[PDB]
């Protein structure tokens, strides 16, 4: 997901402006929906939320606009147990032997006669929480085995925290509902108010270990793999008690990320680190935030970002539905380059054609260019040591870029490579004039809609995750409601959609009326004044009661 | 009783809830979410209730692509009673009526159904709903960040046998 918010001296009005894109499923439980709550008096909140939830997730009000994307904090940890010499159901703390608690549930399963059968299943739990099995990595033998403490297990303010947030004026007071009750479990928030505040936080629910505690206490092995790891048979590796926090074992607030500015903040997954590289977020627990490289969706923002020029809602707007595949500006002028060194040879003929002519982009016109960059960029993925320049940390927007096609190893592999995904598109049943929106759609009954955007590891800031299904790719995740948020001085004025529509019912009249318009990337007003929602001629109402 | 909401909807039918409390405004919430995502709602509380292998059998999986019976072992596991009723108790009365709300605009639109936006109209699995669905639903959400992504590796927990 992408969150961008602009403040009063970068914004082209000098007042606040946020663009909300998240990228989430396109069906299921993470199903977005938009909803306008009001309390009139004390509520008045727009936006939309996940399936089963009475509260706005990602929305706007009268003076501010906020939204989420998932972090890269810790919300849980492992344990590894050393397991009792004598006895594999029993594991050590601090030197004692302490029993494993057996949890049974039972199920109903309906078999293949239509009857139903019991099944029990037993749990195994230890102080931590329950014991988890990855075959081949994280195993139960006679030595060691793994459990698992959620921090979540005890939010039980997550509801109140967003119904909080709804009712949150702004950035300011944002903020201090946010800190004060730490309710959000597994995001990132961005906000932007009409006073010009641009605000992020890394403010959610995240296993506390004093600095001390952290050297002797990680598995060195599993936290170097990016596993929260933790030595389970040491009492003094429990998580660490602040009478500050919210919850006890969670980290503070004071402790946690926060950027406050006027020009602009940004977020597309990775760690709170260049939120603003002007102003780097650093000296933060492990399972806080880290100093790695970042991706190539915010390295695709920042170069958009960065800068003394004035940002416009158009120019925000225009970062989702450009479709630039930003991955390429890294790899395919190099790769071009091979191209023309190679064209003696026929196994690469068509591949390098399809890439010379190629738009750079994930548009519906965008050529079966961006299917052979997709499937050359796979394994490129894997190639050791092909970059031209490496992550420089002292250059941590600007690299990796490049192929070193000046080592021979290197370009013998690149151009293997480039032969296999080669081969691999022409295996496949596509016909090579075919372009991006004739592969890529959402099924709606029997037909189907041409969808643009590409996955967001090759940069596509308009992220969109699809699965081969019969001849095409379906869409299962990505883009999914879209907020543009400025604050004219007549009240908020709010754009966007909602990618998948409103209902996941083929009877509905919303089940494709905004995929229809996500497909020509038309984005719509959301209104949200009575004079909005009355100028609206399609407006009708039902009043209710019991 | 004491549920009220006003509903208006605009352009491809976002609605906007208007109500003069928590109850109120759930109920409206409810009620519009009904009549657009019933049946997903449906699916998804089964899922959360782990009831999935007692409607669909062993061969199916949730929309979280999790194999029914392990998907259904560990929701039971996540929302046990005791589970759900200290998350309730932890509540506040302002988030206890929204939910409630929520539930009985749902099941207002269940009792009206005919069909008009509800695929699923006649299936066993959809039924009216009750606050400790929503709790179910909401704890789903909550570990999505932490022990839900060990969904498998949790059932999968065994310990040794006599092994070389
Ligand atoms: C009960 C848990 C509720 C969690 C609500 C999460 C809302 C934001 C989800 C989108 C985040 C993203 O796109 O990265
Ligand atoms: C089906 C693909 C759509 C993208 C959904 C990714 C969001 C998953 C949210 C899980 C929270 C987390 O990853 O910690």
């Amino acid at each position: 997901s992408n969150a961008i918010a602009v403040g009063s001296e970068r914004s082209a009005d000098g007042k606040g402006m946020l663009l909300a894109n998240p990228h989430f499923p396109w069906n299921g439980a993470m199903r977005f929906y938009q909803m306008h709550l009001t309390i009139p008096g004390r509520l008045d909140v727009m936006g939309a939320s996940l399936p089963g939830l009475p509260v706005v997730n990602i929305g706007f009000s009268r003076h501010l606009a906020w939204t989420h994307t998932v972090d890269t904090s810790s919300h849980f940890t492992l344990y590894r147990l050393a397991l009792d010499p004598k006895d594999p159901r029993r594991y050590l703390v601090d030197g004692r032997s302490l029993p494993l608690e057996e949890k049974s549930v039972a199920i109903e399963v309906r078999g293949a006669d239509g009857k139903l059968s019991r099944v029990e299943h037993k749990v195994y739990q230890s102080i931590y929480g329950p014991l988890v099995v990855w075959p081949g990595k994280l195993d139960w033998n006679r030595s060691e085995a793994y459990a698992l403490r959620d921090a979540n297990l005890e939010n039980t303010r997550v509801l109140q925290q967003w119904y909080s947030i709804n009712q949150a004026s702004d950035v300011a007071d944002l903020r201090r509902r946010v800190e004060a009750l730490q309710g959000i479990p597994w995001v990132n928030t961005l906000a932007a108010d009409e006073q010009g505040n641009a605000l992020y936080m890394n403010q959610s629910v995240v296993p506390y270990l004093k600095p001390e505690l952290i050297p002797a206490c990680a598995i060195p092995q599993l936290v170097a793999e990016g596993l929260p790891a933790l030595q389970g048979q040491d009492s003094r590796c429990a998580w660490s008690r602040d009478p500050a926090a919210a919850q006890a074992g969670i980290t503070p607030a004071a402790q946690l990320p926060v950027l406050l500015r006027r020009d602009f903040v940004q977020n597309s997954n990775d760690s709170a680190w260049l939120t603003n590289p002007a102003s780097p977020l650093q000296g933060f627990s492990p399972l806080v935030s880290q100093e790695k490289p970042i991706g190539p969706r915010a390295r695709y923002a920042l170069s958009r970002l960065q800068g003394k020029q004035p940002l416009e809602a158009k120019t925000l707007e225009e970062m989702v539905t450009a479709n630039h595949v930003f991955s390429a500006d890294q790899v395919l002028p190099d790769l071009l380059r091979l191209c023309r060194d190679n064209q003696g040879e026929k196994s690469l003929a068509r591949a390098c054609a399809a890439l010379a002519q190629w738009d750079r982009g994930a548009n519906l016109d965008s050529g079966s260019g961006f299917v052979y960059f997709q499937r050359f960029m796979q394994r490129f993925a894997e190639l050791d040591g092909a970059w031209k320049e490496p992550f420089d940390a002292q250059r941590p927007l600007d690299t990796p870029q490049g192929i070193a096609l000046d080592r021979p190893q290197v370009a013998t592999q690149v151009r293997q490579a480039l032969a296999d995904a080669a081969a691999e598109v022409e295996k496949s049943g596509i016909p090579d004039g075919a372009r991006w929106g004739d592969l890529q759609v959402s099924t709606r009954g029997q037909e189907r809609i041409a969808i643009p955007g590409g996955d967001g590891h090759f940069g596509v800031y308009n992220a969109i995750q699809s699965v081969r299904k019969g001849d095409h790719l379906e869409v299962v995740g990505g883009t999914s409601y879209i907020q543009l948020v400025t604050f004219p001085e007549e009240g908020p004025k709010a754009r966007g959609l909602l990618a998948f529509s409103q209902s996941s019912d083929p009877r509905s009249p919303h089940y494709r009326d905004q995929t229809e318009l996500f497909s020509r990337q038309q984005w719509q007003t959301l209104p949200f004044s009575d004079r909005q929602i009355d100028a609206d001629p399609q407006l009708q109402r039902l009043s209710i009661r019991e | 009783t004491g549920l009220a909401a006003d509903i208006r909807w605009t352009a491809y039918g976002v609605p906007h809830i208007r109500a003069k409390d928590e109850r109120g405004l759930g109920y409206g919430i409810g009620y519009a979410y009904a009549r657009d995502n019933a049946c997903l709602l449906a699916e998804e509380i089964v899922t959360a209730r782990g009831e999935r292998a007692r409607y669909f059998g062993s061969e199916g999986k949730s929309s979280a692509e999790l194999d029914n019976l392990p998907s259904d072992i560990f929701y039971a596991w996540l929302n046990q009673p005791e589970a759900l009723q200290a998350f309730w108790q932890a509540q506040t009365p302002a988030v206890r009526q929204l939910l409630e709300g929520y539930a009985a605009g749902f099941n207002r639109f269940l009792r009206e159904a005919d069909g008009k936006t509800t695929s699923c109209l006649g299936q066993p699995w959809l039924r009216a709903i009750a606050t400790d669905d929503l709790l179910r639903l909401t704890r789903r959400l909550l570990v999505e960040g932490g022990v839900g992504q060990f969904a498998d590796a949790l059932v999968a927990a065994a310990p040794p046998g006599a092994e070389k």
